[PDB]
């Protein structure tokens, strides 16, 4: 019943210079339940190695977590983070702008 | 305006006894320590680096602890099933926040105890550590039960005594790190959005704490209504990031000028496209 | 240093 829809912000660490390697920073928040399933893909392809803190909640009981991994921008590449939680019908893909 | 706090959640496992607990504490909104039941090895861990300074007894004593609120939870998920008549077949979830602030003078400023079921405020211990503020119905139950039990004292006693105690230690001892800040780096960028139209977006990347202020100004008026402002979000590194946009006519980008206000800005930036 | 709740439970 109560359930909450989480807010995604995908996001580099540094700003995004082409060819060159950064982070990229996939920012769930606001969710409820905790259970959660986090991906982030480039062209529509798992990425490896994705790391994930460690979930933790607001002031407001909501929830959230912090994926990421390495990658490098490109002029064609794309970068997205598909998140599937129990508030949503079917999973929410969310693909990195650059200019966000 | 210092403070501490540890937020815990337990959450039901359907058919298994034991829930999964998790207990983060913070100094300052700063992570410090952390327990997650989940782990091969259950126990309180360091999470910041002034906590190094503590010894294994420390963290023997937080970790039993751990273990005693594992069993306080589960106990209490099980009774609000039957509060609110729910099947045992699903998941729930019980949280607590508790901990203490200090004023200006390093005082005592308030003490907090608040609980929540399922995501929504439960029952909360009210400013002056003897009452108690159920949310609804069930939560009255709770609160009629702790008041003839006298709990709110045995809160009372920790909010105002080990709590503050601690917080001055930890503050001492991480003060090189929770007292620093990093300014911002700003720039604004310009981007299409529709015919006569352009974004304006100015960012500021890499700050600490995170408290921080954007805004954007035209003519000497700030554009209160008329911007975008993204939530404040995580770097990875320990800093955080945040930007605010407007949508302006083609041909005037000049006109405008955003400020950012960081405590680590003695004085607040002017930038502009 | 983690507070430990009260006997009573909710």
């Amino acid at each position: 019943m109560i359930q909450k829809t989480p807010q995604i912000q995908v996001y580099s660490r540094h700003p995004p210079e082409n060819g060159k390697p950064n982070i990229l920073n996939c920012y769930v928040t606001q969710f409820h339940p905790p259970h959660i399933e986090i991906q982030m893909l480039k062209n529509g392809k798992k990425i490896p190695k994705v790391e994930m803190s460690d979930m933790s909640f607001s002031k407001d009981w909501s929830f959230y977590i912090l994926a990421h991994t390495e990658f490098t921008p490109t002029e064609t590449d794309t970068y997205a983070c598909r998140v599937k939680h129990d508030s949503m019908a079917e999973p929410k893909t969310v693909y990195w702008d650059r200019d966000m | 305006p210092h403070s501490m706090r540890y937020f815990e959640t337990a959450v039901s496992r359907p058919g298994l006894e034991e829930p999964r607990y998790i207990s983060v504490g913070y100094v300052d909104n700063k992570e410090f320590v952390r327990f997650d039941s989940d782990a091969e090895n259950p126990r309180y861990e360091p999470r910041a680096p002034w906590m190094e300074q503590e010894g294994p007894e420390y963290w023997e004593r937080e970790t039993q602890k751990a273990k005693g609120q594992e069993q306080w939870f589960r106990v209490s998920l099980r009774n609000l099933l039957g509060y609110y008549n729910q099947s045992a077949g699903g998941s729930h979830t019980l949280q607590q926040m508790s901990g203490c602030d200090l004023g200006s003078d390093w005082r005592l400023l308030r003490g907090y105890l608040q609980f929540a079921y399922e995501g929504r405020d439960y029952i909360a211990l009210n400013e002056d550590l003897k009452t108690w503020t159920a949310a609804d119905m069930a939560a009255q139950i709770t609160r009629r039960k702790w008041e003839q039990s006298g709990a709110a004292e045995h809160y009372k006693a920790y909010l105002e005594g080990e709590c503050v105690e601690w917080l001055h230690r930890y503050l001492k001892n991480g003060n090189a790190t929770l007292l620093r800040t990093d300014s911002p780096k700003a720039h604004v960028t310009h981007h299409p959005r529709s015919k006569g139209e352009v974004t304006l977006r100015c960012w500021a990347l890499g700050f600490y704490p995170a408290d921080i202020t954007l805004t954007w100004q035209l003519n000497g008026e700030e554009l209160t209504q008329d911007m975008e402002l993204v939530e404040t979000r995580p770097a990875g590194d320990g800093t955080f990031q945040k930007w605010a946009s407007v949508v302006v006519p083609l041909g005037k980008e000049q006109n405008y000028t955003c400020r950012v206000y960081h405590e680590g800005l003695p004085e607040p930036l002017t930038l502009r496209w | 240093s983690s507070l430990e709740n009260f006997a009573a439970y909710v």
